[PDB]
DNA sequence: GGTTGGTGTGGTTGG
């Protein structure tokens, strides 16, 4: 995260760090969306252009971290990838559209006081939080300034959801119903945002209904981290929940 | 279940230095 | 890894 802070001790639960065998390094974050299902960012496995295709067998599930680079002894959990799905509509060629990948774990993870799971969002909470000025929460192990260098911590930052146009007039990408941009403007007078590292990183949002926080973006791209007048494009879990609830119900946990 | 529930931030009735950000934009 | 304490939640500057 770029302008942000530590996470204090259990400030996500869900919040899972995904990252490879061989060589043994950190590749993305992943939210535990329940005790054998994790939320992750497609482009974490695979990209065609840059050679990513990793699979269930070169990647490694960690749950429960704090620090990037220790093992944090009795608390953070490392599991088993049974299988990953990517959405069919994945579009890794042009612009990301349903940027996204579950990949369900070989055996639950157990919960606790640093082990939850986030709420996945009802069409409801949908409705009324993602809207534009209103804040949403993002975090991870990922570079501290677009080049250089990292943290030894979990960095969190608290971003503004931007106005659907506003985002287009940013990137030449094709921007897309399964996108949703987010920042501070120029001059909003505030900074932060998500970068190389990031990615499959929860974006959330608490409910003042329940008190419930929900995963509604999912780190995506933009151009660079904290490029004055880019904004950090995630993926709008809602959008695609079915495709979600389709498999977590066809094969999932 | 109980999704996104914090068992050592909502659960012990405690709040997070930043939480409050963040009710405060829903305004 | 690094101040034998703390989510690197014991007691082996590692593992
Ligand atoms: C994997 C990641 O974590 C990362 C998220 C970083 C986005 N930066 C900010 N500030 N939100 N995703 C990526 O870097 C993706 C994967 C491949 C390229 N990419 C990008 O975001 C490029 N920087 C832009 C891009 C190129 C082609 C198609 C879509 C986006």
């Amino acid at each position: 995260i770029v302008e942000g802070s530590d996470a204090e001790i259990g400030m996500s639960p869900w919040q899972v760090m995904l990252f490879r065998k061989s060589p043994q390094e950190l590749l993305c974050g992943a939210s535990l969306i329940s005790d054998r299902w994790v939320l992750t960012a497609a482009h974490c496995l695979l990209y065609p252009p840059w050679d990513k295709n990793f699979t269930e067998n070169d990647l490694l599930v960690r749950i429960g971290k704090h620090s990037r680079t220790r093992y944090e002894r009795n608390i953070e959990k490392i599991s088993m990838l049974e299988k990953i799905y990517i959405h069919p509509r994945y579009n890794w060629r042009e612009n990301l559209d349903r940027d996204i990948a579950l990949m369900k774990l070989k055996k639950p993870v157990a919960f606790s006081d640093y082990i939850h799971p986030v709420c996945l969002p009802d069409r409801e909470t949908a409705a009324s939080l993602l809207q534009a000025g209103y804040k949403g929460r993002v975090t991870g192990w990922g570079n501290l300034k677009e080049t250089w260098g990292q943290p030894s911590v979990l960095q969190v930052v608290n971003l503004p959801i931007v106005e659907r146009p506003v985002c287009k007039d940013s990137t030449r990408i094709r921007i897309t119903d399964n996108m949703f941009c987010a920042g501070y403007k120029p001059d909003e007078g505030k900074r932060g945002d998500a970068c190389e590292g990031d990615s499959g990183g929860p974006f959330v949002m608490k409910s003042p209904f329940n008190n419930r926080w929900y995963q509604m973006g999912i780190v995506s791209w933009g151009e660079g981290c904290d490029r004055d007048g880019k904004y950090g494009f995630y993926t709008h879990v809602f959008r695609l929940k079915k495709w979600i609830q389709k498999v977590i119900d066809q094969f999932g946990e | 279940a109980d999704c996104g529930l914090r068992p050592l931030f909502e659960k012990k009735s405690l709040e997070d230095k930043t939480e409050r950000e963040l009710l405060e934009s829903y305004i």
